[PDB]
């Protein structure tokens, strides 16, 4: 087992116990993850998304692939005038979103 | 001497050229890495005052079924290349005043499932 | 009207139609929203040069909004933005063309460091402080869930978006910008579509 | 027999060549995924004395319009139109040692091009 | 006979030979060893589809052997090390393939 | 029959072939987005014993002008394309013993103005 | 008004206003300006040019 | 005549006229000038190995 | 009328075609920058019932050798000869239509190559 030290003061019993949840879902949530790609605008950000393969592949029994919240996504047009986007997620369980770029 | 006719739209053309083929992915070392793509049929046909090949392309958007019938000998049919749910995705159309054919028209199709006599190729489109 | 694209994106910098040749545009839910927009003049009507680049540099700060629709299905985004770098620019005798810059209205949050301190208030309050002497036109939903009392923050040598953005995140609370207002807290958003291999993903 | 007239900028032309085409895009398994574009049309003409064509390029702001028409044998057959178009390229060329003693190609790019009872059309943003 | 190369290099992960397209490895004396191995899989055989991602994903942490032999000279060079991620892709419509790194 | 010569550098010359060209850039959509660029002439003439089109090239620097005239045999002159302001800027020459054109050379040459009939290609070349 | 310490240490009110001042057209000087291209040998650095 | 580029740069090394085939130099106000120079080895000369 | 023979492995060969080209590196400002490089042979031959050629290619990974012969009244005129070479291509190739149906083509690699009172040789470090 390893321990650290606390980043910022905490001031009672409760509060050591939300800011070690917070590190904790924070580590699990990237143990696995996606990215794909698309060409339909109805992906958002911050919402769920559910993934399948169809029946209609060869051999494919389980058809789930993953149930994810949306946590970046990237729009572009390109000079013939096509869209497109590419977007990442987390496992849609999660209640504790990346760091980020805080210092 | 050959013949050929393709019955499209409720019409029939003349049909002065045609070729159709598939492929599939080889390795480096000689192996298949991959399923067989492809199944485009390239047609060349003669034009005249009717424009209906242009109104299926442009003035509408609905998959199309069509079909070519080779003609051996000046009767007996010889072969019959049939094709369903296809997009017209080439079209183009000549005049030449000094040579041979003055009016044609090319165009291209490509279709999910294509016939010839008792080979079948049909493509895995997900819906 | 035929011979349409799947998505129809359109562009508006200070409610007029903008011509543009190519847009950019990218979301996160922990750092900046950026846009970026390529904008083209015609042969038939003035060129950046008779115009003028000060008159050009005078729309730093204003109003974009992107808005895309999908025809088939009718859903659409929507995002809006403000400008914060502008280039003109120029090669072999053109006419010229400009580069438009910008994102979220936090972009324009993140250029002031500065010191301060905050003596026993809550989250809930410190917030709309750094938000109230900001200068910057927003709308925010203000619904942190720690709602007790910190005795001692300090602000050292940062700027306003970087001391938010530190101090709500060490306390787990989601802060992000969903497009048209800054969210401080959890949405409870549950809202799901369907997606699947070769229908509608192009790739996984 | 074949002819094929040019009528443009108020004058005739007799044409020699004349092209016009249309594309899509498919996506390795043949679903079409882009809409239609092209829609150019190129001409050949043999050049008599007359620079009216290439004036007409020179006006570089101004669009105009034409008509091609197509008798066949010993009646029209078809009739091909423009509208709101320019001239996008210009080529004239004159060989002595061969035949085709002077003859001029060139291409318009139009909003708009009918033919027969069909029409395609692009959208400008103006 | 046989065209064989200058030199061949064998893969085997958890005691069974691999059929890879690429590879990359790298060593030094002052940070970690890397390697990099795409795997491929042939029309005739199951797909990652067929097989599913969460049964690849029982590769983390087993055995990976890398072994390097010149034939004019009879020279050799080996390898062992673990797998610490895996990913899996496909393209429209494809049938996967996966890297292992 | 058909004749054209070429007025240059106080000489007469035998045109064999002769071209140019204009263009526009074209957005996606077919939208014009550029102004005209070219102008360039593409000429093809006899080589008779003497080297004058070299040394305008190699030996000065200056812009020079010339003129073309095309005739129809049996004389009537109908078009003059003349260039004012104006470089040589490639040149080659040819001798193939077999038959035809022996003795040729082929050059190009980019100018400022060029002028044919009532019409008029001006470029901007600021000071 | 943001507020920050000097990073060097002053002796007088006439340096503290030097560096006050040095800070402030460093700043200012970002507002604009120009990139370009050329084939002229002629432009050296730490001169003027009028474009 | 004799045809010359627009710019002409010399290069000498200990006093000494280098022959180069590419040349690239940086200056700046506020940092170090950097210089880079590829010297061109000819099949009549001593090689790089002689 | 030529006739060209070609020796190689024990056997004769009818020769139809023959190349061998060499090259150098060149500065912008035309002054030679490298050394002589190339020396491959291209040749064209008619095809039997042996396929000698073929076991040399595959069954084989040995140097070998081989020369070549023009006569251009019957006499001897020049001859071609290498040493210490590989072949790195080969083709055989069917036509039934006619003009020599049965061909092939192959293409040799060697260190040096011989012909009149002209040599070249290749710089190859053991």
């Amino acid at each position: 087992e390893a321990k650290l030290p606390s980043i910022r003061p905490a001031y009672s019993a409760m509060d050591l116990e939300h800011y070690g949840d917070a590190g904790f879902h924070r580590n699990y949530s990237q143990l696995s993850q996606i990215k794909a790609s698309s060409r339909y605008c109805g992906i958002r950000l911050g919402e769920l998304v559910v993934t399948r393969v169809p029946e209609s592949f060869p051999g494919v029994k389980i058809t789930d692939l993953g149930r994810y919240r949306i946590t970046e996504i990237t729009h572009t047009v390109n000079y013939k005038g096509q869209y497109s986007n590419t977007f990442c997620g987390v496992p849609g369980g999660t209640p504790i979103m990346p760091w980020g770029d805080a210092v | 001497a050959f013949r050929a006719t393709l019955s499209f739209a409720g019409k029939e053309f003349d049909v002065l050229d045609c070729t159709y083929s598939l492929k599939r992915d080889v390795d480096s070392k000689g192996r298949p890495s991959s399923n067989i793509y492809g199944g485009q049929i390239r047609l060349h046909v003669e034009s005249t005052d009717d424009t209906s090949i242009l109104e299926n392309m442009t003035n509408q958007f609905k998959p199309h079924s069509g079909s070519i019938v080779f003609k051996k000998g000046d009767e007996a049919k010889m072969k019959e290349l049939t094709w369903e749910n296809g997009y017209i995705t080439e079209f183009t159309e000549n005049i030449d005043i000094v040579g041979s054919q003055p009016m044609t028209i090319t165009f291209v199709v490509s279709a999910q499932v294509i016939k010839i006599g008792g080979a079948q190729f049909e493509q895995n489109w997900p819906k | 009207s035929t011979n349409l694209d799947a998505v129809s994106v359109e562009i508006k910098v200070a409610g007029k139609v903008c011509d543009y040749v190519t847009m950019e545009l990218f979301q996160s839910v922990s750092t900046h929203h950026r846009f970026k927009i390529k904008v083209n003049y015609r042969p038939d009507k003035p060129s950046v040069w008779a115009i003028g680049p000060d008159v050009i540099f005078k729309q730093l700060g204003e109003k974009v909004s992107i808005i895309m629709t999908h025809h088939e299905s009718g859903e659409k985004t929507e995002f809006h933005g403000l400008i914060s770098d502008i280039h003109v620019e120029g090669f072999d005798g053109n006419q010229g063309f400009v580069i438009l810059e910008g994102g979220s209205p936090t972009i324009l949050l993140d250029r002031d460091p500065a010191m301060d301190c905050y003596v026993e208030q809550n989250l809930n309050t410190i917030v709309s402080d750094i938000l109230d002497k900001s200068g910057v036109k927003m709308n925010v939903t203000n619904n942190p869930k720690h709602t007790d009392i910190i005795p001692y923050v300090a602000r050292y040598k940062e700027t306003s978006y970087g001391f938010l953005s530190r101090l709500l995140r060490s306390y787990g609370e989601w802060f992000y910008y969903n497009g048209e207002t800054l969210q401080i807290g959890d949405p409870e958003i549950d809202t799901e579509s369907r997606a699947g291999y070769d229908v509608d993903l192009t790739g996984v």
